[PDB]
């Protein structure tokens, strides 16, 4: 059947799409289409990674401000490098480090 | 023997590449035993 | 207008005919059976109710026995 | 035995009994190696009574074999994945064409879209 | 045989006289079934086949009345326990015949 | 072409949500959330109660 | 995949050769099972062997209707899932 | 630092499931594994800081999440030793499953949505494990329940998958209802939802029963195990996550976090579930089903050990963490076998040339399940069996379950590799990328590390038992394995049939419980609202 | 119970609290469990080989306590007359 | 091929529908299923509810036999050849508080009766 005029605007079948599989290309889904692989994906993924790192920075700031350690660690913990609220480590015997 | 020759028709299941290989199931067990034997000798 | 009532027989050879039908009569459980199963399952569902009733009865009976004995000890003495 | 099996003629009934018994041999086996002796045993079992002509004895044999094949139905039939009763049957069914898509839906009489109260 | 009714630019007109069917909202309607429609009608108008029979009375009384009785009995038990727990005098409930006038605990009073 | 309702809808609902935000956060304590007002007083009564309980023990 | 008639024929012929009674030269693309010498029980086994060869499941009503070499090849060619 | 892991998983969920059009299939194959790797780095830091160095931390996100009159709860995260251990295990398994899904789900239309659901599923599991109050645990419990509903029913055009998802949802609703009742009891009589103040030395039996009934749902115990077997309709990555860690473990975690259980009940229920699950797994002919029944049996062992001694909670968690790795490996390998052979039945598997890594990983996971000495599974299982000797009833049943476990596990290993080829002569192939090899490397690394680091502090502490009693689990396992290799018949056809029908719990529910449910609905509607009370 | 008197408790409350020993593990062997715990946590992955002296010592003390428990049991049983 | 496999379409309804047709789940693919499998129609393995009940009747006694002995026939004194773990007085008193504890079964202790009554605690909250 003669493809409708709008069919030119729609994308083709992707490389990952099995050749036999037929899907309607007009349907829109937020998660993406049947096999995706859009052009410009590399840039979108780089932007995503940047937004992920920025949000990780914000989350790290928030956590550090809200992370309350009320009991001294038994030994040195990595948090000391970045957070200054760690109580001085005391060992099992009781000696301060 | 009356009936379909089921075993002759399916005689391809003994293909060299369709048999069990000890190496696939246990890839480095021999190496591990050799290393243990060496360690044993050293420690003893 | 209405959808066609004609079936598709393209895949009948591959996946079997539709001649065989269900044997269910599409009717529900008998009234006698339902009464038994409702009056069996619902008490099981209300297990806390029976535990509370049991404990409360035991408590009230103990308290009443205590009062009775108290009365007896407070009469002679 | 089901009604469809019962309506079948004698020859088709015995062919069906052999087929079903072979499938049940496959279902109850642990490997292809087990199948061959069991299938030969089933063949010999049917061949032994094939020349019987007494209708009453034949009926008894058929009925008993049907009761045996009913009791020994497997909980898990061994069915190919792509066929009905298979894991991959219907996973991503092939879409048929001629799908009715309405283009620019919100732009068809945009101002007057809504429900009206008609009165007499 | 079909045409796009909607126009994004805003120059939408209904071509009522077009030979070709407009792809309007009616394009996507699902085809009904004579038997499904009659099933829907039968399901909604199920009061017509209602009949007062002993089985119907039995089923209604046993499940609806039975649940209502069980629920009332449980609520009464819980009220009795709460009154005993709180230390309040036996409350004058509606159907309870109690020679006490207690209903609402006094907030000032210490029970 | 934008729909007739888009501007009105966006202005009215955005104004609602922004007003709700400003009221929830901007307003002084005890105007919208009554518990916020009670927090200092509770701290004082807590101090008194703590001292009193210690004396009681 | 729509499997071609030539491949289906060669494989059905290959499967039919396995019966001991059958003469390797009698089996032709259009031959009835009776002429080949197959009994009713043999026909069931042949249909099952066809089931192994093409990795399909034949519904029992269709399997009953398979009684000649020609109809079997036709059925396999018609089937879209035959491998 | 502690928050970062949850952030990474929720970000990967939002990105793949809301912005997948931009990211693409390849974008999800990057952002998913990248986020999971970052979360693994954070989980490793958390594990070192809390478990090894004894530094619990509390992060309060915000206060007054619920503030109605006296009732007040806050969104707070306490990373205690149990939380750190579970976080680490969950993130390690999820990172492996995300790596696995890159190749397995390439043939699936929504790979972006699948990855999104997997990351949200992992995030809700970390919320459940790390919650400091009962409300946060409930938030995680429901989130995993919803993600399981959305993942089991991923194939919507299959009536079995949608029914399996409905089954899961209903069973989990009944369980979380019992949990809500228990949480209300605990809030009312202790004054708080926080686990620190939740501590009660003597608890009324009702709360114990409600807690147990709530836990038996997620950790599929007897009468509540119907959904686990059905959950096989979903794709293989889902099954690995649910069975190995996210779902089955939650019930045990709840029981261990708040020790309100009763010794008499947990021991009997556990030993029964262990035996029944092993018997059900004996009859099973689907590869994925056998591994599910194995999961049920192991859960039975963990539930049973709580009754034996005070260290039972530590022993249970140790088994839980040891089990998650090997069980995940078993599911991922089963999935790859199914994908390579296009077959789900044990009868049609056989010896065939493959990848050395997959065959070894399957052998080692099976050995861990079996109980082969000097393995992580062995130490975690012997810790249970040896300590259960005091309870004569529990011990006998658990030993019988060990026998049945060995028998089916050995039978499965023989059928998948030793047995001759059983599939048809057709062209089938699944090529494995380096990502799958990394996934198996991660699972093997977890299995190796478990042997060196151990599962409980009291793992190697002496149980004062005669030598014959201490080494019996090994003899029973060996005997079962030898009997399984010989593929001998153990039960009559009547019992084999009974075990294939899984005890007929579902036939009982359909014939009696479902019929009663729909008769109550018929009386409520047809007879009453639309009958007696409807005008002509 | 009286015949087999409890051993002296080497560990004090302050030490058991400082080593974060749960109450269940305070069973007359707490000093040895403190040694073992400190060594196991000190060597996170190598404890199985390195920390073997402490485990041995704990297991020995535990054995002696187990023997005491059995002795107490036998004495009680003899007092009740069952054996 | 996972995607694009052929399917059979369920025939369109062509006869009057039963009142309780909502018990049948049909998505349009040929093999429709009951709402709950086993409620009606073919039963898996040809096993009725009566068969399952008879099996459970045969099995239940054998499974319950280990548990009934220790729980009911056996007693605290005879269950095990040793007493529960011995603790210092300060530790023991605290441990005895836990209803779900393991120190409540120490017959040797002079507080055995109280501990046993504590273990068999209240069914429901009194208040
Ligand atoms: C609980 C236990 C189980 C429940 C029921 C089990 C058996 C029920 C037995 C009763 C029965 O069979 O009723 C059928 C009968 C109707 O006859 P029918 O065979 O259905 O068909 C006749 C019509 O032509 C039918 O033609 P139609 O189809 O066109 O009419 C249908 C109509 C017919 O309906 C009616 O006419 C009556 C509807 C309500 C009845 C009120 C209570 C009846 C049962 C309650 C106790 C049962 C225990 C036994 O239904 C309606 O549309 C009206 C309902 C809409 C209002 C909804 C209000 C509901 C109120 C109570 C609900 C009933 C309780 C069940 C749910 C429980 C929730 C608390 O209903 C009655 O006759 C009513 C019985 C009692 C009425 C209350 C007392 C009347 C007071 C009069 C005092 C006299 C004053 C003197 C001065 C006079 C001068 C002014
Ligand atoms: C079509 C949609 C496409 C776009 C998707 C949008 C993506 C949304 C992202 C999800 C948001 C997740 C953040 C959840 C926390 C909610 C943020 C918040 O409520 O702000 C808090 C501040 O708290 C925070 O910022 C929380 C930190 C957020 C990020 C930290 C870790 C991120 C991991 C997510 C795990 C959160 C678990 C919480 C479960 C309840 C307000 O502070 P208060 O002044 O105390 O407000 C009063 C409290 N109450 C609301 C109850 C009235
Ligand atoms: C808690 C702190 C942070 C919270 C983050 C939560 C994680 C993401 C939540 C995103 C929004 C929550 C609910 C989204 C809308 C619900 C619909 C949905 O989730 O899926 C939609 C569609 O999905 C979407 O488009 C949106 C999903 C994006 C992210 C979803 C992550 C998983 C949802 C989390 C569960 C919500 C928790 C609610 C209870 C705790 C339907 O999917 P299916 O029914 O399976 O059909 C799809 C087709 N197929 C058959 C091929 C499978
Ligand atoms: C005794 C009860 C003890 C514990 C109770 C927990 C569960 C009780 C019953 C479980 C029902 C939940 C199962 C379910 O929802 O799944 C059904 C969905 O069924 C329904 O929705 C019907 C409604 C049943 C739900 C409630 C019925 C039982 C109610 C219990 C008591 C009745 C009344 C008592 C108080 C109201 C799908 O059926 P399957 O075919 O087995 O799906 C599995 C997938 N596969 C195709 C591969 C086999
Ligand atoms: C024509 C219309 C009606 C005809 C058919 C009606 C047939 C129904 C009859 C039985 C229905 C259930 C039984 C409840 C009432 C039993 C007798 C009432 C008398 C009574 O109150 O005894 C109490 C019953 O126990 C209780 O407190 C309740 C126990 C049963 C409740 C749980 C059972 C099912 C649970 C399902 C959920 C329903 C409740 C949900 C909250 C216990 O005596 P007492 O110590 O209180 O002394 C109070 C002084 N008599
Ligand atoms: C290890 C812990 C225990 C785990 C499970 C233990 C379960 C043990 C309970 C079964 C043993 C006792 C069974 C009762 C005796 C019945 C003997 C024959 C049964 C019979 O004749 O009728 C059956 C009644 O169903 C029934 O028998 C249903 C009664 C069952 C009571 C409810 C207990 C929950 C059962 C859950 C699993 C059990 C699955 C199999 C029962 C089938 O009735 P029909 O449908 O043919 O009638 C026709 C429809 N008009
Ligand atoms: C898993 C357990 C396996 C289940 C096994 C259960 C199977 C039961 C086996 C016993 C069943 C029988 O013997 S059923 C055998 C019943 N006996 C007869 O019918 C005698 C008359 N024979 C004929 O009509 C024809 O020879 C005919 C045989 C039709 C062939 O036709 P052809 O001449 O054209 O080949």
């Amino acid at each position: 059947v003669p493809e409708p005029p709008y069919a030119k605007y729609l994308a083709n079948k992707s490389h990952y799409c099995p050749p036999d599989f037929h899907y309607s290309r007009e349907i829109y889904a937020p998660y993406g289409g049947y096999f995706n692989d859009p052009k410009g994906w590399r840039t979108n993924t780089a932007i995503a990674t940047l937004v992920m790192l920025a949000g990780a920075y914000a989350v790290f700031c928030f956590g550090n401000a809200r992370e309350e350690r009320l009991r001294a660690p038994k030994g040195w913990i990595p948090s000391q490098l970045w957070n200054d609220n760690v109580p001085t480590p005391v060992d099992y015997r009781g000696k301060v480090l | 023997k009356i009936g379909f020759q089921w075993e002759k028709y399916e005689a391809w299941r003994y293909h060299p590449l369709l048999r069990f290989n000890k190496n696939t199931m246990f890839p480095g067990v021999g190496l591990g035993a050799a290393a243990f034997a060496v360690y044993y000798v050293v420690d003893t | 207008n209405y959808a066609s009532l004609k079936a598709d027989t393209s895949m009948d050879h591959v996946f079997g005919d539709s001649t065989n039908k269900l044997n269910y009569d599409f009717q529900l459980m008998s009234s006698k059976e339902a009464f038994f199963w409702n009056y069996t399952l619902y008490p099981i569902v209300g297990f806390p109710i029976f535990l509370y009733l049991y404990q409360f009865n035991k408590l009230e009976n103990f308290e009443a026995e205590i009062a009775a004995a108290k009365a007896a000890k407070a009469a002679s003495e | 035995a089901s009604e469809a099996v019962l309506r079948l003629p004698h020859k088709l009934r015995v062919m069906r009994m052999y087929r079903t018994g072979l499938k049940e041999i496959v279902n109850w086996s642990y490997g292809r190696h087990e199948f061959y002796p069991r299938a030969n045993a089933l063949r010999m079992e049917f061949e032994a009574n094939k020349e019987l002509s007494d209708r009453e004895q034949i009926r008894k044999l058929v009925l008993h074999g049907e009761d045996l094949l009913a009791r020994f139905r497997h909980w898990e039939p061994t069915i190919r994945s792509e066929f009905v009763g298979g894991t991959v049957y219907g996973v991503w069914p092939q879409h048929c064409k001629d799908v009715k898509f309405v283009p620019n839906p919100a732009y068809i009489d945009e101002f007057k879209q809504g429900d009206t109260v008609l009165l007499y | 045989s079909s045409r796009i009714a909607g126009d994004t630019t805003g120059k939408y007109t209904p071509n009522i006289f077009s030979p070709e069917t407009p792809m309007d909202r009616s394009f996507s309607h699902v085809p009904k079934n004579p038997f499904w429609e009659a099933w829907v009608f039968r399901r909604d108008n199920i009061q017509r086949e209602f009949v007062w029979t002993w089985q119907t009375i039995f089923d209604l009384a046993t499940f609806v009345g039975g649940l209502y009785v069980a629920m009332y009995a449980t609520a009464s038990f819980c009220s009795r326990q709460n009154d005993k727990r709180n230390g309040y005098p036996e409350r004058n409930y509606y159907f309870s015949d109690s020679k006490s006038n207690f209903v609402i605990p006094d907030e000032r009073e210490f029970y | 072409k934008k729909l007739w309702l888009e501007n009105i809808w966006n202005i009215g609902y955005g104004g609602f949500f922004l007003g709700a935000f400003c009221l929830y956060y901007g307003a002084p304590p005890g105007h919208v959330i009554p518990s916020q007002w009670a927090t200092p007083k509770a701290k004082d009564e807590y101090a008194v109660d703590m001292k009193m309980i210690d004396k009681y023990n | 995949h729509g499997l071609d008639r030539d491949t289906v024929t060669e494989r059905v012929i290959h499967v039919a050769k396995h019966f001991e009674k059958v003469d390797p030269n009698k089996i032709t693309p259009t031959a009835t099972f009776e002429e080949l010498g197959l009994d009713s029980l043999d026909t069931v086994e042949l249909v099952m062997a066809l089931e192994e060869e093409f990795g399909l499941e034949i519904p029992d009503n269709e399997a009953d209707k398979i009684t000649t070499m020609a109809d079997a090849i036709s059925y396999v060619v018609s089937n879209p899932l035959a491998k | 630092m502690f928050l970062l892991a949850v952030y990474f998983l929720f970000f990967s969920a939002i990105a793949n499931g809301f912005f997948g059009r931009y990211l693409g299939v390849r974008g999800s194959q990057l952002l998913g594994p990248s986020a999971l790797f970052l979360a693994l780095l954070c989980s490793g830091t958390i594990f070192y800081e809390v478990c090894i160095q004894g530094c619990s931390t509390n992060i309060k996100l915000f206060e007054n999440f619920v503030y109605s009159n006296e009732l007040n709860v806050s969104a707070s995260f306490l990373y205690d030793p149990l939380a750190a251990t579970m976080t680490l295990t969950v993130v390690w398994i999820s990172c492996a499953v995300h790596a696995y899904q890159n190749l397995y789900m390439r043939g699936d239309g929504s790979q972006t949505l699948f990855t999104s659901y997997l990351s949200a599923f992992t995030g809700f599991m970390l919320i459940l494990v790390a919650g400091q109050n009962l409300v946060m645990l409930f938030i995680g419990w429901e989130g995993i329940g919803v993600c399981s509903y959305l993942l089991i029913g991923y194939y919507g055009s299959r009536v079995s998958a949608v029914k399996s998802a409905n089954k899961s949802l209903i069973v989990n609703k009944i369980s979380d209802g019992f949990l809500l009742g228990s949480m209300l009891y605990l809030w009312f009589y202790t004054g708080s939802f926080s686990y620190c103040s939740l501590a009660t030395f003597q608890i009324p039996d009702v709360v114990s029963i409600l807690v147990l009934l709530g836990a038996i749902g997620k950790s599929s115990q007897l009468f509540f195990h119907v959904w686990l077997a059905d959950a096989m309709e979903g794709p293989t990555p889902v099954s690995a996550l649910i069975h190995a860690a996210t779902l089955v473990t939650a019930g045990i975690y709840v029981l261990c976090k708040l020790n309100l259980h009763s010794q008499s009940a947990v021991g009997i229920l556990g030993a029964a579930t262990a035996l029944m699950g092993g018997l059900f797994g004996l009859a099973a002919n689907d590869l994925k089903r056998v591994i599910a029944f194995s999961t049920c049996s192991q859960l039975g062992y963990m539930m049973a050990v709580l009754s034996t001694c005070d260290d039972g909670a530590d022993f249970a968690m140790g088994h839980l963490v040891s089990h998650a790795g090997f069980k995940a490996t078993l599911f991922l390998s089963a999935g790859l076998s199914i994908a390579k052979e296009n077959n789900n039945f044990l009868n049609r598997y056989g010896s065939r040339q493959g990848s050395p890594t997959l065959s070894f990983a399957t052998t080692i996971a099976s050995l861990n399940l079996l109980g082969f000495p000097e393995l992580g599974g062995f130490y975690s299982k012997e810790s249970i069996l040896n300590n259960a000797y005091i309870n004569q009833g529990v011990s006998i049943i658990l030993t019988l379950a060990t026998f049945l476990t060995a028998f089916y596990t050995s039978k499965v290993l023989a059928q998948l590799y030793l047995f001759p080829y059983g599939n048809g002569r057709q062209q089938k192939s699944f090529d494995i990328d380096a990502t799958t090899l990394i996934c198996f490397g991660l699972l093997l690394s977890e299995m190796l590390l478990r042997i060196f680091t151990g599962s409980s502090l009291s793992q190697n502490m002496t149980t004062n038992l005669p030598a014959h009693i201490k080494n019996l689990p090994f003899w029973v396992a060996l005997s079962g394995a030898l009997s399984g290799l010989a593929t001998t018949n153990l039960f009559s056809s009547n019992f084999m049939r009974f075990f294939g029908n899984r005890g007929g719990f579902d036939v009982f529910y359909a014939r009696k419980c479902s019929n009663v449910f729909y008769h109550n609905a018929y009386v409520s509607y047809t007879l009453l609202d639309r009958g007696f009370l409807k005008l002509y | 119970a009286d015949r087999f008197p409890p051993p002296k408790m080497v560990a004090t409350q302050e030490e058991m609290d400082n080593a974060d020993i749960p109450y269940k593990y305070r069973d007359y062997c707490a000093h040895l469990i403190i040694d073992f715990k400190e060594c196991r946590y000190g060597h996170p992955l190598t404890w199985r080989i390195n920390c073997a002296h402490e485990l041995h010592h704990y297991n020995k003390c535990s054995y002696i306590e187990f023997k005491r428990r059995v002795a107490i049991a036998i004495e009680e049983k003899k007092r009740r007359g069952l054996m | 091929a996972g995607a694009g496999g052929p399917v059979k379409l369920s025939p369109p309804v062509d006869k009057p529908l039963p009142y309780n047709y909502d018990f049948w789940m049909d998505n349009g693919i040929y093999p429709g299923q009951p709402i709950y499998d086993g409620m009606f129609g073919s039963m898996v393995g040809n096993m009725s509810l009566e068969y399952m009940a008879k099996g459970w009747l045969v099995l239940l006694p054998i499974l319950s036999a280990p548990f009934v002995y220790e729980h009911c026939i056996a007693d605290d004194v005879t269950r095990n050849p040793f007493v529960p773990r011995q603790y210092p007085s300060e530790v023991r008193e605290f441990l005895a508080l836990f209803k779900n504890g393991f120190v409540l079964n120490d017959y040797s202790q002079p507080d055995y009766e109280e501990m046993k009554r504590r273990q068999s605690g209240l069914l429901t909250p009194i208040y």
